[PDB]
């Protein structure tokens, strides 16, 4: 009985993920991906048909056509409105499987698919702590460090893989306390992140998604740093101490002057606000350095931004600078002229704290 | 948050399904 172009029903395709022949498995996975692409119904179906644990399982298959295949299917299944598809991948240990494959990925294409999938999964709160717990060290050591071009002991590459990965990490650090603690205390991670951003800015790129993701990530990690950093009792600064060194601060300020991307503008302001928030030595120093002419205007200037979220970031920043301002003049000068409902309260709480 | 991974179409050999 000679071969043909029969198209199988979804249940069959799923059944074939388990067939003896590897070529059947891989082509099934491939096809599965195609069927899901831009198709929410099919994706949700694959879940209800119990295909997800089967795909997750193939991530362990020795042959690349099969694992790459499964992984590309999972990628599509992990994207879209049906947040239960993401949960499903998590619930059958997708993340440790993905990580396990990552450790042995050798090529960009597979790495591309894995990290993108992780990025997709990371958009979902129920999965963030999972990724933090199982993917942090591999994402850091296998992806960020090697490809960043950074070196503890002094070129950037694989921009796409990096973006996916910085996006994933941005995502899992958006809210959780010990997600921030884990990430920022992860040797090399902050170092490399900053290195990435310099690299981009040295290419006159202050808008790339890769820059955006790294900065939102840095923003999160800066949140409450004066407090959550080991021995918050306050030679070359390493790791999370880089979050509050002049080096990065100047990067934020240059992005405010150079970046035309709301996300980046907002996160750079947010970073500054975070660093300034603390009543601690480095807060005193950063805050003082920031109350200088060129910086104050760069910040204040985005109070005239079209985008609400960036307007709000600047306000928070400015209000933080005013707390121990020792030249009400400079700050008052640059803020006031320019200074939703929550936005209003912020701009108001800020005017107040400026004039004490 | 943002599902930056997105999705892609994919190629396959239908004639091997079976």
């Amino acid at each position: 009985p000679p071969p043909n172009w029969r198209q199988p029903e979804l249940p069959e395709v799923i059944a074939m993920l388990g067939f003896r022949l590897d070529a059947v498995k891989s082509n099934a996975a491939a096809y599965l991906q195609h069927l899901c692409y831009r198709n929410d119904k099919v994706k949700t179906d694959v879940r209800k048909l119990k295909g997800i644990p089967v795909l997750v399982g193939l991530l362990d298959h020795p042959k690349k056509e099969v694992h790459l295949g499964a992984c590309g299917a999972l990628k599509n299944i992990s994207f879209g409105r049906d947040q239960d598809n993401k949960i499903a991948i998590k619930n059958c240990d997708g993340v440790p499987a993905l990580v396990r494959l990552l450790r042995k990925a050798r090529d960009m294409d597979l790495t591309e698919v894995i990290t993108g999938t992780l990025w997709n999964l990371s958009s979902h709160d129920s999965i963030k702590m999972e990724i933090v717990d199982h993917a942090l060290h591999a994402l850091t050591d296998e992806v960020i460090i090697p490809h960043s071009g950074w070196e503890r002991e002094p070129h950037i590459e694989w921009e796409s893989v990096l973006t996916n990965t910085a996006g994933c990490l941005r995502n899992v650090s958006s809210e959780r306390s010990e997600a921030r603690r884990k990430l920022r205390e992860c040797d090399g991670l902050v170092d490399a992140l900053i290195f990435i951003v310099q690299a981009e800015i040295g290419q006159k790129d202050s808008d790339s998604k890769l820059v955006e993701n790294c900065v939102c990530l840095l923003r999160n990690l800066s949140y409450q740093v004066h407090r959550e950093i080991p021995q918050a009792e306050r030679s070359p600064a390493r790791g999370y101490e880089l979050l509050f060194q002049p080096e990065v601060v100047r990067i934020y300020i240059s992005l405010l002057k150079e970046s035309k991307t709301p996300a980046i503008l907002e996160a750079s302001a947010g970073a500054i606000q975070n660093l300034c928030a603390g009543r601690w030595t480095y807060g005193r120093y950063i805050r003082s350095a920031l109350r200088q002419e060129k910086a104050l205007s760069a910040i204040a200037d985005l109070l005239t931004n079209e985008h609400e979220r960036v307007v709000k970031a600047a306000s928070g920043a400015l209000r933080n600078l005013a707390v121990d301002a020792r030249n009400k003049e400079l700050i008052g000068k640059h803020a006031i002229p320019n200074l939703s409902e929550d936005t209003v309260i912020s701009i108001l709480n800020t005017i107040n704290e400026v004039i004490a | 948050d943002e599902e930056g991974g997105g999705e892609e179409d994919q190629d396959f050999d239908l004639s091997q399904l079976h």
